This record gives structure tokens, sequence and C-alpha cells, in this order.
């Protein structure tokens, strides 16, 4: 039993561990790209946040699935009932 | 194409003239048009480089 118990809150650091590595550099690189948008052209800040947000849609898509079957791991544990 | 940056000569006299004689009237001319916008600009109360 202490094993799957154990091998489950690794499953749950790599879901959610990865997930915040991706989003955190994700963002660093739309955002700079947004900042360097905005100072160019000052007035179409309003459009370029809008379109900035679409993409972050996209971004953090697979990100937010794992943190919901992380957080699904962590309580009422899908895998010890199986054996 | 570039609105992040306006020259200075975006946003707010050289006299030419000949070397020799026999000028029909060409300099004079010339002078007597721009008397008129130099004393304008004193009108204005202008300081004047030439």
């Amino acid at each position: 039993m202490e094993t799957v118990v154990g091998l489950t809150a690794i499953a749950v650091a790599l879901l959610i561990g990865l997930g915040a590595l991706g989003t955190a550099i994700g963002f660093g690189l739309l955002g700079g790209k947004f900042l360097e948008g905005a100072a160019r052209q000052p007035e179409m800040v309003p459009m370029l946040q809008v379109k900035m947000f679409i993409v972050a849609g996209l971004l953090d898509a697979v990100t937010m699935i794992g943190v919901g079957i992380a957080l699904f791991f962590t309580f009422a544990n899908p895998f010890v009932g199986q054996i | 194409a570039n609105p992040e940056y306006r020259h200075p000569f975006m946003v707010e006299y050289i006299v030419v003239s000949s070397d020799r004689g026999l000028c029909g009237g060409l300099n004079i001319n010339l002078f007597k048009s721009l008397v008129k916008d130099m004393s304008g600009y004193r009108e204005q109360g202008a300081e004047i480089d030439l």
C-alpha cells in the first residue's frame, strides 16, 4: 500500500512543478513581447491586451488540466482503489 | 511606419547671390523680397539668423 501512496505524491509534484516551470517561462516570453509592442505603439495597447489574453488561454490550457488531475490524485486518489 | 520616434525637424535664412557683375536686377529683387519677411518677423518680435 505504502508504495502507491508514496509514488502518488511524486506524481502530484511533477504534474504541478512541470506545469509551473512551463507557464512561468511561457509568460516571460509572451509578456516580454507585449511590453516591446506597447512601447512602439502606445495607442494600440487596448488591442494588444485582448490579443495577449487570447494567447494566454492557449498557453495555460494543458497546465490547467494537469493541476486538476493533481488535486484529484491528492483528494480521493484513483489508484488506491485499483489494487 | 515608425510613430515611435519624431525627429526635431518634423515638429514646430540661407541667401543665394552671385559673385559677379552684369545682373539685370537679380540680386536687388531678391533682397527687396527678403526685407518684407524680415520686417514681418520684427512685427512678431522674433530674432533673426542669416
